[PDB]
Order: structure tokens, then sequence, then C-alpha cells
RNA sequence: UAAAUCGAGAG
DNA sequence: ATACGCTCTCTGCTTATCGGTAG
DNA sequence: CTACCGATAAGCAGATCTCTCGATTGCGTAT
């Protein structure tokens, strides 16, 4: 994860704002991401450079008993993409394996969002 | 925390779950459930009740060509000697079956005319590995030997524990099959209801004749036959 | 870390904190070479952390047992844990065998319902006699007093007793037999200094024992 | 290894002297800042084994303490050379306190005090007796970074405090009579300790805790 | 009849009694009740090494540092290759 | 239990799941996942299994993970080695996709668990019963349609598109 | 006019 | 047509029982 | 030898934001 995140950081450093076709302030995506109106730098990085490594509870994509991260990957494949590294971007779309990994990450995010609200009310009740 | 759980289904798509627990003492326990409560039996009892077996037959069926494996030999010796210690009288298949039938007669609502050997055979045929059905006592015995060997392999750290949450180990209750099985349970309840009606007739009334069509049609009208409701 | 930690502090006021820690400052006099070894002079060492393997040779017909313990090389555990042959052998003689015999007697009570050299010297025989006398049912004992890579001893039980696992017992005892430990402390670390100050982080809480080490802490 | 015991006893003696000095009795910094070799010469015989009968000493209130706390009397600090405390030692210690009429005597043992001996600690009012393990005094708690400065208030200042905030004695924050700092200062139930607390937002500010 | 630490009857196969729990010089089967002398069964020696995993530690870890060819019938017959070239899609098998 | 898993590829839809309390628990099927509803004719399979090299379990004298247990629908049929077990598993797949042999239904799920170091218990399993989850994949040899199940899928490699096929590692 | 339980939703 | 009996917890506290003291 | 002071192993209790809809509500004898 550290190495693939370093690669992601290199890509983002190289490809924005230098590689953008439209520049700030004309580029409204960057205009509203830099000014804080809405969004962040990671959002425009995912939109324009790559999604990057998908983290499932701090780890990479889960592995089956056979050692395959997915049916389309050979067992114990030493690939960043096999482990959940999405090189695609939301501008050009993502491959079905990357789509599956991103779905895993989004589902985990929704589960955490649902479980976080229920985990904090009792503390405030007891304190109050 | 080890174990081997199996969910067998009869041809009519109803399920019985058999759980083999491993006890740190060294004995393995067969676990099932009949109406709404759980029951436990040393699995050597069921192994000898299923078919005519020696004690070395179980040893060969569990321990294969790996005679020189200390773990399996010690565990199986513990199991067999525990069964010998706890039940020194049980020596042949029919005696074990009679003991089992005596133990499980009240719960199973067994009829007074049922011999203990035959009610033990019935308890076997209704509980242990139903998916083999009747006449599959040899197949049930082989399956139990395989499951015991799998449990011992798990407790020895030679197998990963299967994940019930993974869809690799799951199936779908279609709803129509659930409809069929709940209807079957209601029909069973209907038969029990008519028998309970004629039982309350035995202890109260006197105009009772099993060979009379009039009595049959009279007592059938006394139960709630509205299964559809 | 996070809300559960708050749950420990505010909601429960747990004296039994799930993961206790302790921070120790470092005198500028001491060096990191000494620091890395001081954290190994406090961190606990179970007897199991040095045993390479255990071989139980059971021959029944009184029951016999040859509880051979094969250790890692002396240069290995004498460096990784700073544990020498004498300390390990004393722990085995005093602590390990007592716990093993207690567990065996308890189990029986609840169930009633390359070749090592044979020749020995003068002192080893007397040590074997003392170990036999102090314990209940040991008839042989020996330790590799020259290399410290094995320990073979006998264990006799009544011929009436049925079969015991005698490997799970040893596994349980070895993980609970202790070479060296400061009470309530299981490990000491030397993390990277944060905000400048050099700190030792320990996974237990015992102030009284850290009060002794004025030299380092 | 006996050197380790000597050093531990030296540290315990230093911390006991610091505790006595903090309690308000006259102890000069010469006694507190005692070098280890000087301690060995003054308290270890030819064999080098320290004797704890000569370590026992007496202290008297300072001029300022008598001005502020008129009720204070002499203090007797005892070390037990015996590896344990029995009925014989405790009762003899109590009688030694009585016959010299000491207002307070603090007991320092080595391993433990027998429960039959523990019965004689509250035996004789008003002269209280306090018990301290040697191993619990190897490091002075009040020298720790987190502990603040505790100063026991006199009766007049307690009146002024309970008059300024219009309080009962009980409405104050409480400090346990058995927590280490209260044993250090020698707090008897009823009197207040002022606490000079260094804050992250306000620097020095004064709190007050009554012992109950 | 002797395997591991247990002895099985040569007639029926029921597990025999522990020899050291019976009167000397005669073992009797539990079910068929045959005659077994305690001789020739001198040593029930079984060795048991630990799991080689029961002791996790730090020093422990330091001693451990397009075409498809398919076999259809049995090990004797040669592998059969199924090609499906992407140039034209023509698929065929080869032995 | 709410986690999305790689085993559900092609059976449970990764996207279709409510947000909130039922997240992960209430999910939906992939649009091509047909659930079995009738028992396949598995009467003739034991006969052709014996011809392949399976040793019948009635007179085998074998047990353990060191040999491959060949079972059908929860009934031990034989004991053949892991290598020959893999050979006969691939043979059964090839014969079942090539719909010539009458004894092999197209819906026969062939779950082969090869030997592995402390992995899943090895052996050859054949399922043909009710309520199984089945999805259509494309068997690359014969370029035909095969039906696979969750148990059968976690060990074979199915390329997500023909442009990503690799030699000797993909069969579907 | 009420109450549970189940089910479905919204933020 | 009709009335009255019913199978995968976190934090403690609280209880029962086991050793040691000293009486 | 016997009675008091603890010292764990086992058992037991309560507990872990608002809002909008719809649908059901029991049987089993006895007279
Ligand atoms: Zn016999």
């Amino acid at each position: 994860s550290s190495k693939v995140n370093a690669i992601t950081s290199q890509v983002v450093s190289k490809c924005v704002p230098d590689g953008t076709m439209k520049k700030f302030p004309c580029n409204s995506m960057q205009a509203m991401a830099l000014s804080g109106a809405k969004g962040s730098n990671v959002n425009v990085s995912q939109i324009m450079c790559l999604l990057g490594q998908q983290a499932l509870e701090g780890r990479r994509v889960p592995v089956m008993v056979s050692g395959k991260t997915l049916p389309s990957f050979k067992p114990y494949e030493t690939d960043a993409m096999a482990g959940g590294y999405v090189k695609g971007r939301f501008y050009s779309g993502i491959k079905p394996q990357e789509y599956y990994f991103h779905c895993m990450a989004g589902r985990e995010g929704l589960i955490d969002t649902a479980v976080k609200t229920s985990r904090s009310g009792y503390l405030q009740r007891c304190l109050t | 925390h080890y174990g081997i759980q199996i969910r067998s289904v009869r041809p009519d798509q109803t399920s019985q779950t058999n759980v083999l627990h491993y006890l740190n003492d060294g004995q393995v326990t067969f676990r099932f459930s009949w109406r709404k409560n759980e029951y436990l039996v040393p699995v050597v009892m069921i192994l000898k009740a299923l078919c005519h077996t020696s004690d070395r037959e179980i040893f060969d069926g569990i321990i294969g060509n790996d005679v020189k494996d200390s773990f399996l030999t010690d565990r199986l010796e513990l199991l067999l000697r525990g069964f010998k210690k706890r039940y020194p009288h049980l020596q042949n298949r029919t005696q074990v079956l009679q003991y089992l039938g005596d133990k499980f007669r009240v719960v199973f609502q067994a009829s007074p005319d049922q011999s203990d050997l035959e009610v033990g055979q019935e308890v076997l045929d209704r509980i242990v590995l139903v998916h083999l059905g009747k006449d599959g006592s040899q197949d049930k015995f082989r399956m139990l030997l395989f499951m015991i060997r799998k449990l011992y392999s798990l407790v020895a750290g030679e197998c990963s524990p299967d994940n019930p949450d993974a869809t690799q180990h799951q199936e779908v209750l279609l709803g129509g099959f659930l409809y069929g099985m709940i209807l079957k349970e209601k029909i069973d309840e209907y038969l029990q209801n008519i028998i309970a009606q004629v039982r309350m007739d035995i202890n109260r009334g006197m105009a009772i004749n099993f060979k009379d069509k009039r009595y049959m049609s009279r007592v059938l009208m006394r139960v709630n036959e509205n299964i559809g409701s | 870390l996070g809300i559960p930690r708050l749950r420990e502090i505010v909601m429960t006021a747990s004296a039994a904190i799930k993961t206790p820690q302790m921070t120790l400052p470092i005198w500028n006099d001491v060096s990191d070479e000494q620091a890395d070894t001081f954290c190994k002079s406090i961190s606990k060492v179970l007897l199991s952390e040095v045993i390479d393997k255990v071989i139980v040779t059971e021959t029944t017909g009184a029951r016999s047992y040859v509880i051979h313990m094969r250790f890692f090389d002396n240069n290995e555990y004498s460096e990784e844990y700073d544990v020498s042959k004498e300390e390990l052998q004393n722990v085995i003689s005093n602590q390990f065998i007592h716990l093993l015999e207690a567990a065996i007697v308890k189990e029986i009570k609840k169930q009633k319902r390359v070749e090592a050299n044979n020749n020995m010297n003068k002192v080893q025989r007397d040590r074997q006699s003392a170990i036999i006398s102090h314990h209940r049912f040991i008839t042989k004992y020996n330790f590799d007093d020259e290399s410290g890579k094995w320990c073979e001893f006998k264990l006799e039980l009544a011929a009436d007793t049925e079969k015991l696992l005698m490997v799970n017992i040893v596994e349980e005892i070895c993980r609970k037999s202790i070479i060296r430990q400061i009470p309530h402390i299981d490990r000491c670390v030397h993390p990277e200094p944060e905000n400048g100050k050099r700190v030792l982080v320990t996974e237990g809480v015992n102030f009284q024992a850290m009060w002794d080490q004025e030299a380092f802490i | 290894e006996n050197e380790r015991n000597i050093s531990r006893l030296w540290r315990a003696f230093r911390t006991v002297k610091e505790m006595v000095k903090d309690r308000g009795y006259f102890i000069t910094q010469e006694e507190v800042e005692l070098p280890l070799e000087d301690f060995k010469a003054k308290y270890c015989d030819s064999m080098g084994r320290p004797q704890r009968k000569m370590m026992s000493f007496q202290a008297n209130p300072t001029e300022e303490s008598i001005s502020k706390f008129p009720d204070m009397g002499s203090l007797w600090v005892e070390f037990c050379d015996e590896p344990s405390v029995g009925v014989k030692t405790m009762k003899t210690f109590v009688i030694h306190i009585q016959e010299k009429n000491f207002q307070t005597g603090i007991f320092v043992y080595q391993n433990n005090i027998t429960p039959s001996a523990m019965k004689l600690v509250p035996s004789i009012p008003p002269a209280t007796i306090e018990t301290f393990n040697e191993a619990a005094l190897v490091v002075n708690i009040t020298h720790h970074e987190l502990v603040p400065k505790h100063i026991r208030l006199s009766s007049d200042e307690k009146r002024e405090l309970l008059k300024r905030y219009r309080l009962k004695e009980s409405q104050l924050p409480r400090i346990q009579r058995a927590d280490p700092v209260a044993l250090y200062l020698g707090l008897k139930r009823g009197e207040v300790v002022k606490i000079i607390r260094k804050s992250e937002t306000s620097g020095r500010y004064a709190s007050y805790r009554i012992c109950m | 009849s002797v395997v591991g630490s247990l002895i099985f009857c040569l007639d029926c196969g029921d597990l025999l009694e522990n020899p050291n729990a019976v009167l000397g010089s005669n073992v009797e089967c539990s079910q068929c009740k045959a005659i077994y002398p305690k001789s020739q069964f001198s040593n029930l020696k079984v060795v048991t090494t630990t799991a080689d995993d029961a002791f996790p530690s730090s020093l422990r870890a330091k001693k451990s540092v397009n075409y498809h060819t398919l076999q259809l019938r049995s090990a004797d017959e040669g592998a059969t290759v199924f090609y499906t070239c992407t140039s034209c899609g023509y698929k065929f098998r080869t032995n | 239990v709410r986690k999305l898993l790689p085993e559900s590829w092609g059976f449970l839809c990764p996207v279709h799941t409510p947000d909130g309390s039922p997240c992960g628990l209430l999910n939906h099927f992939a649009h091509k996942c047909r659930i079995s509803t009738q028992q396949s004719d598995v009467s003739r399979i034991p006969s052709i299994l014996y011809s392949l090299g399976v040793a019948p379990a009635s007179h085998t004298f074998a047990a353990g993970p060191s040999l491959c247990c060949v079972q059908i629908d929860g009934k031990i049929i034989g004991w053949v080695s892991h290598e020959q077990g893999k050979i006969i598993a691939d043979t059964l797949r090839y014969w079942k996709v090539e719909g010539k042999t009458p004894g092999l239904p197209i819906d026969l799920e062939i779950g082969y668990v090869p030997p592995s170091t402390r992995g899943q218990y090895p052996g050859l399993y054949l399922f043909g019963g009710h309520s199984r989850m089945l999805r259509p994949v494309r068997y690359l040899p014969l370029d035909k349609e095969d039906i696979v199940g969750p148990f059968e899928q976690v060990y074979m490699n199915i390329a997500v598109t023909p442009q990503e096929i690799q030699n000797n590692v993909h069969t579907h």
C-alpha cells in the first residue's frame, strides 16, 4: 500500500495542475476545489489522474481460500491491480475488477457511516 | 471452538442440522435438535448403531494409510476408550440401538407398540444425516467417518475453517420450498390433532369404534381441518 | 484509539484498560545501544519463546515419559532474549516441572470419573537426585550443561492411569512458564522519538519496578 | 547485589527526609543532599551492611511552622531492621512514642506489618502513627512531573477559604485519606490541601481539596 | 494387531483392554473373549512431537528466512492443447 | 457479515444494496444468476466416475486429506489421488459442457478443492441438488456455455473479457 | 381516540 | 352458536467456596 | 483444632435522535 500510494502521489504531483487542459481560474473544477467551495484535491485527483489503492479497513482487498483476490486473477498474483490498486479514473471509467474493488470500498464506507452514528449517542447521553 | 456442522436435506426439502463438537477432554459429541431443544450423544454410539462395525473398522475408516501419525492415533484412542469406559455394556449394534431408543422415546412421541430397537432405528433415520435416507446406513457410516477425520484434521491445524459468511458455502431458500415445508408441518400437526382428539375421547367418552366409519367421520368433524387459514 | 478509548475513560472508568502503556524518559547519558538492550532486560520471556520443539515418548508397561525439550542454539536465545543456560535451566528445574506436575495431577483428578550422551558427571547426578526428591514423580533429569540445546527428563505415572494427551499439557505449561518477567509488564519498546524527547514505551504498568532503574529511566 | 539494597535504602532515607522537611519540620539541606559514600560511612559498618537502628531520628517544627500550626509536636522517624513487624515491635514502638511524648511517629518497615501488629496503629489518640513501606519511598512521588504542589492549609486559612466561597466542609472537592500524597503530607481528616496546579490555558492557579 | 499404543483383537476387532490394567499373563477380549498372552506385547512406544506451531516467538521466525493445455483422461495420455487465435477466431485442438 | 466478498462475483450484485440498517444484509442477485429448482439426474455419474479411475469407497481402505475424496451431493463415492482428482474434475467439466454424455447434466456443479498448505479441506465434490446458485460463464475450450456455482468458482480462473485471457491459466 | 408486533421508508 | 385459561454481550455486582492466618 | 479474613471461580443484571406510512391482532373445549 505504501509503494502504490507513493506511485499515486507521483502521478498526482506530475499531472495537476500542469497536465490539465484548462487551468485555474478557468477550470471550474479546480476553481471550486482550491477555494474550498466544494470538494478537495483528492477528489480532482481521482477524477483526473487515478482512483488509487482501495483500502478495506486499513488493508487491501480480501483474499479467497485459494489465494485469488478475484475469479479473474491467478492465485497469489503479485500485481497492484490484483490487490486493489485502481489505475483508472472517473473521467475514463474503471475496469470491472477495479469496479468491484471500488464497490467493496464504498460499501465499507456506508457500513462505517451507519455504525458511527449509533456508536456516539450513548457517550453524549451519559455525559449530559 | 472447533466443530463440523452439516445441514442435510431430505427429498421433501426439509433440513436437519448435525453438529460434531470436539471436546478438550478428547471426546467428540454429536448434536441435533428435535422440536425446540438440543440433544447430545457420543458419536461412537451413533457410529456403532448405524451399521455392524468392529472397533478396528472405525480406526481404519478414520486413520487411513497414515498409521504413523501420533496425533490421530492418540485422539482416536482417547475417543474409543472413553466410549468403552462410559458404556461398558454396549457391545453389539442392536444393544446400542436399544439403549438409544430407550433414551429417546418420550421426546419422539414414540408409540407404545414400538420396540426399543425399532424406535432407536427410527431416531437414527430421523436425525443423523437424513440426506442419505433409509437403507443408507453404510453411506451414513462412511460420511460420519469422513466428518470425524475432517474434524480431527481441523483441530490439528491442517485445514482452514470454512467461512459460513462467504457465498461459497451458501444456498437459497426459494420460499416455495419453505411454503411446502410449512404446509407439511401443518399436515403433521393436523394428524397429531386428530390423534389427540381421539385420545381425549378415550379418557372421557365410550362410543369408540376404530373400525366404524361413523366414529371416524364423527371425530374428524371435531378437529380444526382449516389448514388453509 | 478513537471512540472506544473514550468509552474506556469516561463511560466505564476501567482500571482494567484494554491496552495499558507506560512512557519512560531516558537520561542523555545512556546510548541507543544500551537502550535497545535495556528494553530486553525488562520485557517478559516465556519459556515457550526458546523451545524449538517438545518430544513426548510415552511407553506404557508404570507409565513412562521422556519429555525431551529441544531448544534453539545457545548463541541464538542468549542474544535475542539475553537468557543464558543457567537461568533457563533453573527456570525449568523450579518453575516448569512444578506447573507440569500440578496440571497432570489436576487432569488425573478430574478424569477419575543425534543422540544425547547417557554418561553423566558427579554433580549432575546430585542435581538429578535433588530434582527427584523435590518433585513427585520424576525419576530422571538432565540438562545440556555444556551447550544448553536440550533437556531430557523422565516422568513416571501409575500403571492404572489411562491415556493422557501429554502434549497439550506441555504446550499449555510452556506458554505459562516464565523465564523472566516484571509483574504486569509484557514488553518494552524503543520507538522513534516524537517531539524531540526520547521515550521507552512499555505494554504494562508497574511503577515500582521502574523506580529501581534510576540509571536508565 | 547488596550494593543495590544499600542504594535503595539510601534513596528511601533521602525521600523520608524530604517528606519530613515538606511536612514542616526542620531538616537542613545538608541532611537531604547526602552523598552515597557519606551515607555508607555514616550508616554502614565494616561489613558494609547498613543498620536501621541508627537511621531512626527526631525532628522538630520550624519557627514558621509553629507560627502557622501551633499544635505541632516532635516527630520520631523509625526504621525496622527486622525483616517483618510483629506485635512485639509495634507495641514497643508505640510505648517508645508515648514515653518520650512524641506528637507523631512514622513507621518504616521492610516487607510487611503483621495484621496483629496493624491493630495497634490507631491505638493511642491523639498521637497518630503512620506506616510507610521502604519500597514505596524509593522515589519521591511529589517530584514527579504530573503531581502538583500540595500545601496543607492552616485553620485560619481554612476559615478564610470556607468564608470566601460560603461552603460547608463537604462541598469541597475531596482527596482520599489513603492516596499517596495525603500519606506523604500526613493529612488527618478535616484539613484542606491547597494545590498549585499548572494549567495549559491559565498557568498557575490554586485549587483546594479537603481530606475525608 | 498392534498399532500405535492400542491393540486390536485379531478375531472380531474390538479394542482390547489396557494390558497394565489386567491380571498378569492373560488378556481376554471384551466381546469374543479370546485368549491373549501379555507376552510379545512388551513395548507400547509412541512418540509425539509438538505441533511446530505451538510456540510463536521472535527467534522462531528467524529459522524460516490464446491456447490452453489440458489433461483430459489420465496421466498416460498426452496433453491436449486447445487454441483459439485472436487473428481470426479459428479454434482447434492438437495432440 | 456485511462485507462484500470476492466469492460473490457474478451471483450477488455488488451495487444493489440499501443504505443504512440493511446494508450488506439485504442484497440482490446478479441478473443472470439462476437458482436451481429441481434435482438433476445424478444417477449415472457414479458409473462414469468409476471408469475414470475412482476407487469405490465400499472396498477402498482409505481416508484423510492425503487422498482425494470423491463425493456426490453429500455421499462418498470413492477415493482417488489429488492429481487424478484434478484430471477427472477437468474431464467431467469437458464432458458436461460438450453435451454428448447423457449422464452428466449441464447444471452439475464440480467443486474441486486441490491440496494446499493448511487451506480448505481437499477433495472432489459434485452437487446437483435444489436451490443451488448458478451463473453462466463461457467455457473457453469448445467456446461453449458452462454453468458454475459459488463453491465451484473460487478455484478456477474466469477472464472478465477475451482480451485479458492468458495462456494456460484461464479456462473460462 | 387507544397498544404492541411486524414490515417499508426519510434525514 | 359460544365463554374462559394460557440457536455466537460489556461492564460491573453478588455468591460460594478455598486457603492462609492467628485465638 | 477452630474461627476470622480475605481470594478468587462462578452466576446474574441492565444496556449498549426525530419523523412518515401500512397490516394483524388466538386458540379449544363444553354446553
Ligand atoms: Zn475379540
